[PDB]
C-alpha cells in the first residue's frame, strides 16, 4: 500500500514512497548498515502510526 | 572466495563476485599490478551493490596499471589502524604504516574506524574559562574549554601564522598528550613543522599524521577518521584530556564531491553531493567531551573565492560555539591580526559568567565600531567636513581604538625580527576602559601600530 | 493551562541539553515535552519529527486542552527532502529543489 | 581660493565609484546567467 | 499571519530585542489584545515609523 | 555452467580491433582482451590514442594531434608500452612537440629511457630546507623579495605587461653560472608554451639565439594551431623532463607561459563527455589537475643527491580581479606571488611592481648577508611614501618635516627603473643599492640620475675593482671597502656635470 | 583561401577585409547547439579558441610576402570582459577609433589621437 | 516577442535540443527568414516597393537581452 511501514530482517523499518511497475522503492529509517541483497521483507498491513 | 574486474573508470572500481558469497559495507579488498616497474598492491572497499552480485568500490591508490580478470581476496573487516600507549612519536600515513622507521608496529591494539558517537545521557555542556596572551581575542570572543573553535577566513590571510602561535602557547603553557592532524597541506609546511617540534623537545608526547596534496580523494577522507579514532583511544582508555589539531578541513568536502561524480548520483545546487550534511554531522559529533574527558579542538576552514554563500562553510557554521572571522580589506590596512571585530561572536560571553564591567565595555566597543561602519558610507567622498564634530570626536576614537587591536604575535619572529608579548586580560581592560573615556586622544595615530602594552604606548608616543 | 511541546531539527545534542537545564531551572519542565531529531541520525527521522510533533499536539487540541508548538528549524527540514528525492531519481526543478 | 579645490577633489574621487560598481555589476550578471543555463540544461538533460 | 523582521545593524545598535517595527506586522491586529491595552496603546507604529 | 564461463574469461596472433565511433576527437574501440589503462595506442593513420576510459565490451579513447584521419572500420594495434616520452641528455639545444617528435628541422635525435608522464612524489622525510640563493638579473625582485632554489613563485598579471621579458632576462642571466665547470652551480633551463603564436616563439627564439645561450636551454612548444590534445600535455612532459634531471643530481629552473590555456582545454575536454558541470563549467577535477602539476617540484635531501628544480608559473587576469576561481585556487597552492598592474606600466615605468600586495612566504636564507645588510627597511618605506604622495596638493602640513622623504621617495622611485634586454650582477646591483640608501645623490637632479649611476657604475669598472672581489669572497660589506667606495664617489662626483652643467656639491 | 592562392601564385602582397567578427562566433555557437552538444560558459562553444586560432594562424607573412588584413569588431553590452572580445582581442596589433567631434571639427582621417594606439 | 515565445512552446513540446534562455538555435535564422522580404525593386520589374514597422517590447529599460540585440 502506498506510504505502508514495512518490517526488516535486522529490526528497521521502511517505507515504501512510490510503486513502479515491477519494483518498489523504499528509504531506511534507522541504522542502514546491515542492509544486504537477499534479505527478506514482510508487510505490516498499517500506515504509518503514532 | 574468487573476485573478477569486470569494469573500471576513473579511481572507481566495479567488481563481481560468485552467487554465494559478497562482502558486505565497508570490508577491504585486495588487488595487485602485475607491471613491472609499477608493481603494487591496492585496497579497496565496498561502496554500494548494483545487483547480479556487482559492488563498486574505490581505489585507495592511483589506480594506473591495472588490468580486466584480476583476482579479489577479502579480509571480511573493517579497515583497521593501531592504536597503543608508545604511538607518539613518530610519523603516520593514510594506511598506518611507519614512514620514519619501516616496518615498526604490528604488535599494538587494532580497532576499526567505523564507530558511533555516546549515547545522549553522557552529554554534558561545559563553561569553564580559558584565557590566552591575546587580547583581541580575550577581550571581545573569549575561548570556552570542552567546545569547539572555528577560524575562518579567505585565501592567504595567515592562518596558519595564528596555528602555530596558538599550538606553542598553549604546548608552552600547558601539557597533556596532543594530537596533530592534516589535510591539504604542503609538505614543505610539515617538514618545517617536524624541524621547530623537534627543536621545541614537545614531539615526543605529540602524535602525527596527515595526507598531503597528490593523492587519491580516498586518503585525503580517511586520514581525517583515522585520527579521530586514534584521539578517541587515547581518549577513553587513559582517562586523559587531549588538544586535537585539524587544518584544512574544506579540503575533504572537496574530496567527497569529486567521487560523487564517479559514482553517478544526480549533483545538487552549486555541483555538490546530494547529501552533504549527514557526512559533515556525523564527523563533527564524533567529538565530544563527557563528563570524565576533556577535548579542546579547533578546526581551520577554507573559504571559495571568498564568497561566504556557499554551503560549504554555511553548514560548519552550524556545528560551532567559538569562532573567528578573517578579512581581506582588514589585511590590506596593514594589521596583521586581521580579525574583524564586528562579525565575530562567542557564545560564553554573558554577565553571568563574566563581570559586568566587562559585558559594558565589549558592548561600547561594538557600538562605536558599528557607528563608524555605518558612517563610512558618507565619509568616503566628501570626508570629515561635512561632518559634525559631535561626530568627528566618535570618527577619531572608532580610529584610534580600532588601530589599537595591532600586536605583535611572536610567531612573526622570524619576518619582523622582534619578540613577542603578552598581556593579561586586566591590563587589557583596564586600558580599554581608559581609551574609551576618550582622554588618550593627544597622542598620535602612529604610535599604537604595532604596540605591546600601554607603558610601551607611552614610550613610544613620548619617544616621537 | 498551556501545555507547549518543543521540536529541534539539526542541533548540536549539548544545545539540546542546555536548552533542558534551562528549562529545569525554570521549573516548567512539569508540563512541557521535547522531542529531539540531532544532526547524526539519518534523513528520515529529520523529516518524519514535525509531523509527530503535529500529531501529538492534535491528539490534545481535539479533547479541548489548549496548545503550543514550536519549531527550530524549518530549512533542514526541507534540505532533508531535497537530498531523499535527488536520492531516488526524481527530476529536479528550481534551485535543485523538488517541484 | 580654499573651496575649489575641495569640489575637485570630491569629483576626481567620485568617478571611481563609479568604475568598480560598472564591474561588480557586470560581474554578477554574467554570474547569473552561467548559473540558469547551468540548472536548465541539467534538469533537461537528466530526462 | 504574521512575522518578526531582526537585522543585526539594530541588534549591534543598541536594541537588544532588535526587531525592526517598519516592517514586522500581524494580520488579526487589535482584537487579540486586551482592551485595556488598545485604550491606552494604539497607533504607536505609525509614530515610530514616520 | 560456471566452468564454461571460466574457461571462456581464462582462455584470452596480435589483437587488432576496429573503430566504431569519432566526431570531436573521441574514439570507441572494441575487440582487444588485453587491456591496459593509459596505454599510447597507434592508429594506422600515423596518429596516436590514448585510453582515459574503459567498459565491459569497448574502451574510450581521446585523440593526439590530426584528428580527421578517422574514418569506421580500421584497424588499430595495440601498444603494451605505457605512455612515456623518450628522455636523454641530447635534448638541449632543440625544439620538440609534446611527444617528443623533433618539430625544428635540425636533425635528429636520440634518447636512453622512457620516463612515464605520473608516477610518485617526495615524501616529507626525503626533503630539506631552502638554505640557496638564485640570483636573478632584475634587481627590483631580488631588493624587495627574494626567491631561493627550490621554492615555487607566482606571476600574475594582466595583458601586455611583460612577464616573457622577466623570465628572458632570468634565461639569460643564467649564462654566468653556465659559465664554469663547477656542477654545484650548474643550472639549466626548461621553457614551457602554451597556445602561443608562431610569430612569438620565433622571437623568442631568435632573442635566445641572439643571447647565445642554448648550450643549457630546452624549449617545448604547443602552438594555439593544434588540437586539445598537446595543450592539455604538454606541461606534464616538460615535468618528466625535468625530473629526469631532478633525479641525477642537477638544478633545474623551470618556466611555464601559461597555465589558463591548459585549464580551458581541460573543460573542453571535460564537457565533451557528458559529465556534469560545476562553477562557471569547471568540473572539480581542476584543483586536483593543478596541485598534481605543482607538486612535483621541490628541493631533495641531501642524502639523495640535493637536486632542485625552481619552478616559474605565469597566469594572467582581466580587469585586476584577484577574486576568480582559478587565480584564488593557484595563489592558495603555491607560495609567494608578484603582482603586475597596468596603471604604473601606462603611467611611464617600464618594471610595473607594486609594493603593498606583493609578499614572499620566503626566509631570509634566500639573500645573502650582505644583501640583507646593506637593504633594509625599503618594503615599509615604499609603502608610506605611496600614502604620502596622496596629499601632494596640500602642503600646509608637511612644512620642511617630510620634503627630504618625499625627494628621498622620487630618487628611490625613479633608480629602480630598468631597462631592455640589460641582465645585472650582484655587485653592481648591491653597490647601487649602497649609493641609494646612503643618500650620496641626494644633490644630483632626477632627469639625469639614471645616466650618472651608469657612467660611475663603469668608471668603477675602469678603475679598481679590489672592492668587487673583495664584497665578492667574504659575502659582507667590509668597513675599509665602504670607505673607499665612499671616496670613489666623492672624487667622481666633485668632476662630475649635471644635465645642465651645474657641479653637485 | 582565395587570397592564399594569389599570394601563393602571383607573388603580389594582398590586403584582406573582414566586416564582422561577432556574427562569426555567433555562426560557430548556434551550430554547436543545433549539434546537440554541451553549452559552457556563458551559453557558447567549448571549443571557440580552437575555431578563432585555426582561423587567424593563416595571416602571418612569409617567404617575402605579406597578407595584412582589417577588421571591426563588435562589443556586446559595453562589456570588455565578454569571452568573444576577449579572445578576440589576443590576436590584435593597432587600434583605430573614429568620432564626431573630430568630424564637427572639419578634418579627413577624423581619428582620434587620445584613443588609438599600437604595440610597436 | 510572443511570435518567438509561441516557437520556443512548440520546439520545446517537439523535445528538441535547448539552448541558452531555453530557446532554440536556429531562432535567429527565423525573423532572418520574415523580416527579409521586404525591398525596394528596380524598374526592370516594375518598380514596387515594400516598407516593415517592426516593434518590439523590452522590459525594465534592458536591452542586452536575446531577442532586442
Ligand atoms: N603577525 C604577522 N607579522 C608579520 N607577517 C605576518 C603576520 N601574520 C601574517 N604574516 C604574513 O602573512 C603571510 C601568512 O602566511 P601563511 O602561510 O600563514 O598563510 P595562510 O593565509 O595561513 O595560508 P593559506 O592561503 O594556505 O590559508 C606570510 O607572508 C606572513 O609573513
Ligand atoms: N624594460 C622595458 N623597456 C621597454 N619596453 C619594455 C620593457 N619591458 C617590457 N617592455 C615592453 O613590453 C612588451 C613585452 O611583453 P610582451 O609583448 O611579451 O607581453 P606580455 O605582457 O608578456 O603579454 P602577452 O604574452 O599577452 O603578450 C613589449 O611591448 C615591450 O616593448
Ligand atoms: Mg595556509
Ligand atoms: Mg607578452
Amino acid at each position: 500500500m502506498t506510504q505502508e511501514l514495512l518490517e526488516f530482517p535486522g529490526g528497521v523499518l521502511g517505507v515504501a514512497l512510490n510503486l513502479d511497475e515491477h519494483s518498489v522503492g523504499a528509504v531506511i529509517l534507522g541504522e542502514f548498515e546491515k542492509i544486504e541483497e537477499g534479505q527478506q521483507v514482510k508487510r505490516t498491513g498499517e500506515v504509518l502510526s503514532v | 572466495t574468487a573476485g573478477r574486474v569486470v569494469r573500471i573508470t576513473g579511481p572507481v572500481v566495479d567488481v563481481e563476485f560468485p552467487r554465494g558469497s559478497v562482502p558486505e559495507l565497508f570490508n577491504a579488498l585486495h588487488a595487485e599490478i602485475t607491471f613491472g616497474a609499477l608493481a603494487k598492491t591496492l585496497t579497496l572497499e565496498v561502496a554500494q551493490h548494483l545487483g547480479d552480485s556487482l559492488v563498486r568500490c574505490i581505489s585507495m591508490q592511483p589506480t594506473d596499471g591495472l588490468v580486466r580478470g584480476v583476482e579479489v581476496t577479502d579480509t571480511g573487516a573493517s579497515i583497521s589502524v593501531p592504536v597503543g600507549d608508545g604511538v607518539k612519536g613518530h610519523v603516520f600515513n593514510a594506511l598506518g604504516d611507519c614512514l620514519d622507521d619501516p616496518g615498526y608496529g604490528k604488535d599494538f591494539e587494532h580497532w576499526s574506524i567505523h564507530r558511533k558517537p555516546p549515547a545522549f545521557s553522557d552529554l554534558e555542556p561545559r563553561t569553564e574559562m580559558l584565557e590566552t596572551g591575546l587580547k583581541v581575542v580575550d577581550l571581545l570572543t573569549p575561548y570556552v574549554r570542552g567546545g569547539k573553535i572555528a577560524l575562518f577566513g579567505g585565501a592567504g590571510v595567515g592562518k596558519t601564522v595564528l596555528i602555530q602561535e596558538m599550538i606553542n602557547r598553549i604546548a608552552r603553557n600547558f601539557g597533556g598528550t596532543s594530537v596533530f592532524a592534516g589535510v591539504g597541506e604542503r609538505t614543505r609546511e610539515g617538514n618545517d613543522l617536524w624541524v621547530e617540534l623537534a627543536d621545541a623537545n614537545v614531539l615526543k608526547d605529540t602524535a602525527l599524521v596527515f595526507g598531503q596534496m597528490d593523492e587519491p580523494p580516498g586518503t585525503r577522507m580517511r586520514v581525517a577518521l583515522s585520527a579521530l579514532t586514534m584521539a578517541e583511544f587515547f581518549r577513553d582508555e587513559q582517562g586523559q584530556d587531549v588538544l586535537l589539531f585539524i587544518d584544512n578541513i574544506f579540503r575533504f568536502t572537496q574530496a567527497g564531491s569529486e567521487v560523487s561524480t564517479l559514482l553517478g548520483r544526480m549533483p545538487s545546487a552549486v555541483g555538490y553531493q546530494p547529501t552533504l550534511a549527514d557526512e559533515m554531522g556525523e564527523l563533527q559529533e564524533r567529538i565530544t567531551s563527557t563528563r570524565g574527558r576533556s577535548i579542546t579542538s579547533m578546526q581551520a576552514v577554507y573559504v571559495p573565492a571568498d564568497d561566504y554563500t556557499d554551503p560549504a562553510p554555511a553548514t560548519t557554521f552550524a556545528h560551532l560555539d567559538a569562532t573567528t572571522e578573517l578579512s581581506r580589506a582588514v589585511f590590506s590596512k596593514g594589521i596583521f591580526p586581521a580579525v574583524d571585530p564586528l562579525a565575530s561572536s562567542s557564545t560564553i560571553l554573558d554577565p553571568a559568567i563574566v563581570g559586568d564591567e566587562h559585558y559594558r565595555v565589549a558592548q561600547e566597543v561594538i557600538r562605536i565600531l558599528q557607528r563608524y561602519k555605518d558612517l563610512q558610507d558618507i565619509i568616503a567622498i566628501l570626508g570629515i567636513d561635512e561632518l559634525s564634530e559631535e561626530d568627528k570626536q566618535l570618527v577619531n576614537r572608532a580610529r584610534r581604538i580600532e588601530r589599537f587591536l595591532s600586536q605583535n604575535m611572536m610567531a612573526a619572529e622570524q619576518f619582523t625580527g622582534q619578540p613577542g608579548s603578552t598581556v593579561p586580560l586586566k591590563e587589557t581592560i583596564e586600558a580599554f576602559d581608559k581609551l574609551t573615556k576618550g582622554e588618550f586622544d593627544h597622542l598620535p595615530e602612529q604610535a599604537f601600530f604595532l604596540i605591546g602594552g600601554l607603558d610601551d604606548l607611552a614610550k613610544k608616543a613620548e619617544s616621537l | 493551562q498551556v501545555r507547549c511541546v518543543y521540536v529541534a531539527i539539526g542541533q548540536k545534542g549539548t544545545t539540546i541539553a542546555s536548552v533542558k537545564r534551562a528549562l529545569e531551572e525554570g521549573g516548567a519542565m512539569e508540563y512541557t515535552t521535547i522531542v529531539a531529531a540531532p544532526a547524526s541520525d539519518a534523513a528520515g527521522f529529520k523529516w518524519l519529527a514535525p509531523y509527530t510533533g503535529s500529531a501529538i499536539g492534535q491528539h490534545w487540541m481535539y479533547n479541548g486542552k489548549h496548545v503550543l508548538i514550536v519549531f527550530d528549524d524549518l530549512s533542514k527540514q526541507a534540505d532533508a527532502y531535497r537530498a531523499i528525492s535527488l536520492l531516488l531519481r526524481r527530476p529536479p526543478g528550481r534551485e535543485a529543489f523538488p517541484g | 581660493a580654499s573651496r575649489r579645490r575641495a569640489m575637485k577633489s570630491a569629483t576626481d574621487n567620485a568617478d571611481d565609484l563609479i568604475k568598480a560598481l560598472t564591474l561588480a555589476a557586470n560581474r554578477e550578471r554574467q554570474a547569473q546567467i552561467t548559473q540558469e543555463i547551468s540548472e536548465i540544461v541539467g534538469g533537461a538533460n537528466a530526462l | 499571519d504574521g512575522q518578526c523582521f531582526l537585522e543585526s545593524d539594530l541588534f549591534n545598535q543598541g536594541v537588544r530585542p532588535a526587531i525592526n517595527v517598519g516592517v514586522s506586522v500581524s494580520r488579526v491586529g487589535g482584537a487579540a489584545q486586551i482592551k485595556a491595552m488598545k485604550e491606552v496603546a494604539g497607533s504607536l507604529r505609525l509614530d515610530l515609523s514616520q | 555452467i560456471e566452468g564454461a564461463i571460466e574457461d571462456y574469461v581464462s582462455s584470452f596472433r596480435e589483437e587488432i580491433g576496429t573503430v566504431i565511433d569519432a566526431g570531436d576527437g573521441i574514439a570507441h574501440v572494441e575487440g582487444l582482451p588485453s587491456v591496459m589503462t593509459q596505454e599510447l595506442l597507434e592508429f594506422p593513420g600515423g596518429v596516436l590514442g590514448v585510453a582515459l576510459n574503459l567498459d565491459e565490451h569497448s574502451v574510450g579513447a581521446v585523440i593526439l594531434g590530426e584528428f580527421e584521419k578517422i574514418e569506421e572500420g580500421q584497424q588499430v594495434k595495440r601498444t603494451g608500452e605505457v605512455l612515456s616520452v623518450p628522455v636523454g641528455d641530447a635534448f638541449l639545444g632543440r625544439v620538440v612537440n609534446p611527444l617528443g617528435q623533433p618539430i625544428d628541422g635540425q636533425g635528429d635525435i636520440a634518447a636512453e629511457t622512457r620516463r612515464a608522464l605520473e608516477l610518485q612524489a617526495p615524501s616529507v622525510v626525503q626533503r630539506q630546507s631552502v638554505s640557496e640563493p638564485l640570483q636573478t638579473g632584475i634587481k627590483a625582485i631580488d631588493a624587495m623579495t627574494p626567491i631561493g632554489r627550490g621554492q615555487r613563485q607566482l606571476i600574475i598579471g594582466d595583458r601586455k605587461t611583460g612577464k616573457t621579458a622577466v623570465c628572458v632576462d632570468t634565461i639569460l642571466n643564467q649564462r654566468e653560472a653556465w659559465l664554469t665547470g663547477d656542477p654545484k652551480q650548474q643550472v639549466r633551463c626548461v621553457y614551457v608554451a602554451i597556445g602561443q603564436k608562431g610569430t612569438t616563439i620565433a622571437s623568442v627564439k631568435r632573442a635566445l639565439e641572439e643571447g647565445g645561450a642554448m648550450e643549457y636551454t630546452t624549449i617545448v612548444a604547443a602552438p594555439a594551431s593544434d588540437a586539445a590534445g598537446f595543450k592539455w600535455l604538454a606541461p606534464y612532459t616538460g615535468s618528466a623532463i625535468g625530473q629526469h634531471w631532478m633525479y641525477n643530481g642537477k638544478h633545474v629552473l623551470i618556466v611555464f607561459d601559461d597555465l589558463s590555456k591548459q585549464a580551458d582545454a581541460y573543460r573542453a575536454i571535460s564537457l565533451l563527455l557528458r559529465r556534469p558541470p560545476g562553477r562557471e563549467a569547471f568540473p572539480g577535477d581542476v584543483f586536483y589537475l593543478h596541485s598534481r602539476l605543482l607538486e612535483r617540484c621541490a628541493k631533495l635531501s641531501d642524502e639523495l643527491g640535493g637536486g632542485s628544480m625552481t619552478g616559474l608559473p605565469i597566469i594572467e587576469t582581466k580587469a585586476n580581479d584577484i577574486s576568480a576561481f582559478i587565480p584564488t585556487n593557484v595563489i592558495s597552492i603555491t607560495d609567494g606571488q608578484c603582482f603586475l598592474e597596468s596603471d604604473l606600466f601606462n603611467q611611464g615605468v617600464r618594471p610595473a611592481i607594486n609594493v603593498g600586495v606583493s609578499v614572499s612566504r620566503v626566509g631570509g636564507a634566500a639573500q645573502i648577508k650582505a644583501m640583507k645588510e646593506v637593504a633594509g627597511s625599503l618594503r615599509l618605506d615604499l609603502s608610506q611614501y605611496r600614502e604620502l604622495e596622496a596629499f601632494a596638493a596640500f602642503a600646509s602640513d608637511l612644512d620642511a618635516a617630510s620634503k627630504a622623504q618625499l625627494d628621498r621617495g622620487a630618487r628611490l622611485v625613479e633608480l629602480l627603473k630598468q631597462p631592455q634586454y640589460s641582465p645585472l650582477a650582484v655587485e653592481e646591483q648591491v653597490v647601487a643599492i649602497f649609493l641609494g640608501t646612503q643618500g650620496h645623490l641626494d644633490s644630483v637632479p632626477v632627469e639625469d640620475v639614471q645616466r650618472f649611476e651608469s657612467e660611475l657604475l663603469e668608471h668603477v669598472k675602469a678603475s679598481h675593482s679590489d672592492i668587487f672581489d673583495g664584497i665578492r669572497e667574504t659575502k659582507k660589506l667590509s668597513e675599509e671597502a665602504e670607505e673607499k667606495l665612499v671616496s670613489v664617489i666623492n672624487e667622481f662626483k666633485k668632476g662630475f656635470q649635471a644635465s645642465d652643467g651645474s657641479s653637485v656639491v
